């Protein structure tokens, strides 16, 4: 196909110009509620943790995918190894209230915790990047899932629920020195 | 009496990718609204499809360039998505996470040169089989190929057909074997016209068929 | 054979707020009538609507009360529940058990003077944005703002609006910031006439569409 | 409350062999086609049944051959999967994994002499209860019997009967037992004429009604 290129209006060429013939196509993979839709880890642990999702590794499945939306919103699933009994407050509260019983407590079960919480903000959606201030760089301190309390926090996972992102970003692969190829090795059989 | 049960070994387990749900602690939280918040993409490959990246060449350069009127192979590249040329596209920022793929990717190329400036370039797939790739139009002219003029309208669109013995491909790649290499890409110009210091911007984006299957997550933590 | 179950790690452990009941134990208990007992409530703001509570000023004083005649800022204080004047009222009572809120809080002013004293006054709303309150009415008037006179009837309630970026605002406080400090509400004299002594009762309650979200226990106990 | 449930004692195991499935963990997988693959078999017998394996003689010969036109037993085998003149059979390579069978047993017998040389052969069934196998025409004679002719068609197919005290017999072998050893089949030459050099490959396959009953996984590993 010829096209006017600085319009920028898409252009999605076909096989069939020369004779070829296009080919059924299934995506569910990478559909984006789907694909997000898994445990992931986060690394810096304490016993009082803030749960913000820019915590997971920027180069990890669910990491950089994230990264690579503008705005996004998302319930979520988190499984917690505790010592002592875990406590999670929502969105707005007081590091205070952490420490009482009348909020979400889960007392101590091996091997670990796994829970269902809600988005809790006070905004429609959320962001990755926020161009200016929230105080009369960082993300505003809005821009959370509640906080989580024990003794010890020894692992924390998350997972986003009905995950919706907008505004798509740059998403990367590691960088090529060759000039040819990445090479790497990927699995096969023994012997 | 109860009803007996039989707890399974083997059962049991948290596996971070289970299909099913935690139990819920904390009920009747209603969400502030965002009906119609605008740019939401529901499946990775609508954008990819609709949004090309730049492909990149010596120096980092979105472009290529001669300032010689002969026929000259402006630039090749291995069909992979591990491909240095493509390194820097969205393409494979998304295909790095899976494990395989298989349909049409599209080729885009955009004059930028002054509307003094005429050229004829030609696009190959050259596919695997052969030692090297071809260094003149002549030997890549029994391939699958398309050939252009440069005039009114700047830009030329050509899909890489996906052509294997398996029905898909690795996206990653090893050493030159037959599931991650696929062949190369040959970019020639068949001559110009006072195009010395003009451009040709290549970029690319994924085909109609265009296929990612298996999620992994490779990436070094 | 019987019924195979797995026994899934993560589930089971006792969560204070959980959604399922105990089982029971002591059954067939037949309660005294209680029925049409007075004075129930269902709701919080059922109550927070109908029953205003009193403000607090200077020496904890549930009024202002000017000597002089001429223009003068009677009070200022922070839209917060959080804030000082506001907390012996109910409202402020039941929302520091929500991290988050919403809505119309109602301002209710009534005038205790004498039959020979008469005064006039204006209450402004001060969004966020600037410095420091408007310390005259002359500055405030821009604002969203009321006035009135003391007559026959001694009390006059106005609505504080809800005006915020996000569409829910922090019901505690931690520094000057976006989601939790709505700005000021300004109450002034414009002028009054042998009202010396006289002053005008302040009290507050929840409005039609205030709104309360996120429980919570804060209180160090 | 919730639902009362009895952990059984005695269930739960891993059992090699059960009927149940595991837990899935990756969903959404779509295989590439392979409609109408060639080549497939569904089921071992099916193969046992159309495609006849040889029976292994003196040296490891597929036939036997004598080289005296006189009366003589060609070969004598046991009836039994376990047998050496079987043992390179496929009837016999699937038969190992099964504890026992019952049913007909097909052997094929193939000419392959020149146009000038004939014969004329005999098969006999022995069941058991004999000391010995017959070793003459005559003797067996008394037995299910076949004889045939050398001509035009150069091969003869003959079913050896399940003929058994139980309903089923065992598949492999231990000792002389009514279980384990069937009697014998035995192979004689009624005479020939210009046929000393002349073969006659044997093969065996599976009957309409032959069946194989329990898994096993017997073999040294």
């Amino acid at each position: 196909t010829t096209t006017t290129g600085e319009s920028a209006d898409p252009v999605t060429t076909t096989v069939e110009n020369y004779g070829g013939e296009t080919q059924v196509q299934r995506r569910q993979h990478t559909d984006v509620t789907f694909i997000m839709d898994r445990f992931v880890k986060i690394q810096n642990l304490n016993p009082t943790h803030v749960i913000d999702l820019m915590q997971t590794h920027q180069h990890g499945l669910v990491g950089a995918l994230l990264r690579a939306a503008t705005y996004y919103f998302s319930d979520l699933e988190i499984v917690v190894r505790h010592d002592g009994n875990l406590t999670w407050v929502p969105n707005g509260a007081p590091e205070a209230a952490l420490s009482n019983t009348g909020n979400p407590t889960a007392y101590l079960k091996a091997p670990f915790t796994r829970l269902a919480l809600p988005y809790t903000a006070p905004h429609r959606v959320l962001a990755t990047v926020y161009n200016g201030t929230s105080k009369y760089a960082q993300l505003p301190a809005s821009f959370n899932f509640g906080a989580i309390q024990a003794t010890t926090i020894h692992e924390l996972l998350v997972r986003m629920k009905r995950a919706e992102l907008y505004c798509p970003r740059p998403l990367l692969a590691v960088e090529v020195s060759s000039q040819d190829r990445h090479k790497q090795k990927i699995i096969a059989p023994a012997k | 009496g109860i009803v007996p049960v039989a707890c399974s070994d083997g059962y049991g387990g948290l596996v971070t990718t289970d299909p099913k749900t935690a139990d819920p602690v904390y009920g009747m939280v209603y969400n502030p609204p965002r009906t119609n918040y605008p740019g939401r993409f529901t499946n990775l490959l609508d954008v990819a499809e609709a949004c090309p990246t730049f492909l990149c060449f010596d120096e980092g350069k979105p472009y290529v360039v001669t300032r010689t009127d002969e026929q000259r192979l402006l630039a090749k590249f291995d069909v992979s998505l591990a491909a240095k040329h493509m390194s820097n596209t969205y393409l494979s920022g998304i295909a790095q996470y899976y494990a395989q793929y298989s349909g049409t990717i599209n080729l885009h190329f955009m004059f930028t040169g002054s509307t003094d400036s005429k050229a004829r370039y030609m696009v190959a797939y050259v596919p695997p089989g052969v030692e090297t790739p071809p260094d003149t139009p002549e030997k890549a002219a029994h391939c699958i190929h398309a050939e252009w003029d440069t005039g009114l309208n700047s830009k030329f669109t050509f899909s890489i057909p996906y052509v294997s013995a398996a029905d898909y491909a690795y996206t990653a790649s090893d050493v030159a074997e037959t599931t991650n290499v696929q062949g190369w890409v040959c970019i020639y110009q068949i001559t110009h016209g006072k195009a010395e210091q003009d451009t040709l911007v290549v970029s690319v984006s994924a085909g109609k068929d265009f296929e990612l299957r298996l999620p992994i997550d490779p990436r070094s933590q």
